[PDB]
């Protein structure tokens, strides 16, 4: 057992028809101290996955060592590693569900919020949690702490059913949530305005986009509240 | 007396571990294998023997990569060879583990020296069957080993082991002489072609199939990769051609 030192917030996804679509902002905060700012918590595996990773960093660090084993090891005596025989992102998440629950039940968890976002071989798209208690599952918009809260109602409003997926694109999804990542810098207190975001395509493959950052803010209106009640000036 | 030959362990009167050396045997009598060292890299090739037709054709690779960057090729007891790059694998990943950065190729040498070595101290296990050429780039460029039953291993310039030794040794030595400045990795590929095909003779009997891996700065990224397709079949050529 043990408590989470520095934090990574939010990751919020989605799938559209195509592909999937994950992103995070680049904080590394220390409980109210917003102390590191290149954190970067998406985690690309191969060309065909994305793992975003929220809670305790140096937790996330020994997830990504572990990552990078699962590629090394992956290509031992394996002639197909870079074809039929490389990663899937289903295997990719298996694993890590995998270790995560073997955590929990040695009451030794890794603090984190997981989701592993891809496309498989056959073209599927792949979007599935796992958290700290060894607890998954999928749906067609999945975000952790805060985004779940607050991302998931805005990305459901695009996706809210199975059937809704084919009939979104690229241009949609991505849009809902760059919005998504203002609200979440709007309303949450330990968020970035800078973020990573990364697609994984069954035809462009993976794009992952560094640096981004809230724009089209609204604070304007700031300007005519005054007082919290009478005061007039 | 007799019977210093039937431990592992045991020094003979004259200071010789005989097991070790029987070992040795079993590597002389095993296909040839070969690596050269280039100006940025180091390129590895190895005699496949087919035995039948049956054998399906580039299905059964010997040449073996360890952590992303070092190839191992070896001759004489095949499983032997295995068992020795399993224990580099996780000899590598531990000092990664511990240190970050991938294994330097003098360092894993020793690992593997170490391990190989450790195999002759005592007479409840067997030295290895094997002869281990490898390498790869690091740090401060490339090098090129090889590694005898014994532990005993030394960076080289070329190295060949198995029944065509000689042939490879002799071409090798004639690359050292006719490039003093150093051959590059692209020519190292085709070189290495020749050399297995030539070192073939001491087995002309048997069809074989050639395999040929590298790992160069500029070629590969200083990571380790088979040699396949076209580069491959230019190189089968280039030998096919120089054989007659």
């Amino acid at each position: 057992t043990q408590q989470p030192i520095v934090t990574g917030t939010s990751v919020i996804s989605m799938k559209y028809d195509n592909g999937v679509i994950i992103a995070a902002d680049n904080l590394g905060s220390y409980g109210s101290l917003l102390r590191f700012n290149g954190v970067e918590r998406l985690i690309p595996v191969g060309d065909n996955t994305v793992v975003g990773i929220s809670g305790d960093i140096s937790d996330m660090q020994h997830i990504e060592r572990l990552l990078k084993d699962l590629v090394t090891e992956n290509a031992y005596d394996n002639p197909l590693a870079d074809a039929e025989e490389a990663l899937e992102p289903s295997y990719i998440f298996e694993y890590l569900a995998t270790v995560m629950y073997q955590r929990r039940s040695k009451m030794n968890p890794l603090w984190n919020a997981i989701i592993v976002a891809g496309v498989q071989s056959n073209g599927d798209q792949f979007l599935r949690y796992v958290n700290l208690l060894g607890v998954t599952y999928s749906s067609p918009t999945l975000a952790t702490g805060f985004g779940a809260h607050m991302a998931n109602p805005l990305l459901r409003k695009v996706v809210d059913r199975e059937s809704d997926i084919p009939k979104t694109t690229v241009q949609v999804a991505e849009e809902a949530i760059v919005n998504a990542m203002r609200v979440l810098y709007y309303r949450d207190a330990r968020s970035s305005r800078n973020f990573s975001l990364a697609i994984i395509d069954k035809n462009t493959g993976l794009t992952f986009k560094k640096n981004l950052q809230v724009e089209n803010m609204k604070w304007d209106f700031a300007k005519d509240i005054k007082g919290y009640g009478t005061q007039k000036i | 007396g007799t019977g210093y030959d039937l431990s592992n362990s045991v020094f003979s009167p004259d200071g010789r571990n005989f097991q070790v050396e029987y070992a040795v045997k079993a590597v002389e009598n095993g296909t040839t294998s070969i690596g050269i060292k280039c100006n940025d890299g180091v390129v590895f090739a190895v005699e496949k023997l087919i035995t039948s037709k049956l054998l399906v054709p580039q299905k059964n690779v010997k040449i073996q990569v360890v952590d992303r960057h070092i190839g191992c090729v070896y001759s004489g007891l095949i499983p032997d060879g295995r068992h020795l790059v399993n224990r580099g694998r996780e000899e590598a990943a531990s000092f990664k583990k511990l240190y970050k950065t991938p294994i330097p190729i003098p360092a894993f040498a020793d690992r593997l020296g170490q391990y190989v070595q450790a195999h002759t101290l005592y007479n409840s296990v067997r030295p290895f069957g094997v002869s281990t050429i490898f390498g790869g780039v690091d740090k401060n460029g490339a090098h090129l080993y090889m590694l005898e039953p014994s532990g005993s291993y030394w960076g080289y310039k070329g190295a060949a082991t198995g029944k065509g030794r000689q042939s490879a040794k002799a071409e090798l030595e004639k690359l050292v002489d006719h490039h003093p400045e150093g051959l590059s990795a692209r020519e190292a590929v085709k070189q290495a072609a020749k050399i297995i095909y030539l070192a073939h003779e001491d087995n002309k009997e048997k069809d074989f199939e050639l395999e040929i891996s590298w790992c160069s700065l500029s070629e590969t990224n200083g990571l380790h990769k088979f040699v396949k397709g076209d580069l491959l079949q230019e190189a089968i050529d280039f030998a096919q051609k120089e054989i007659n």
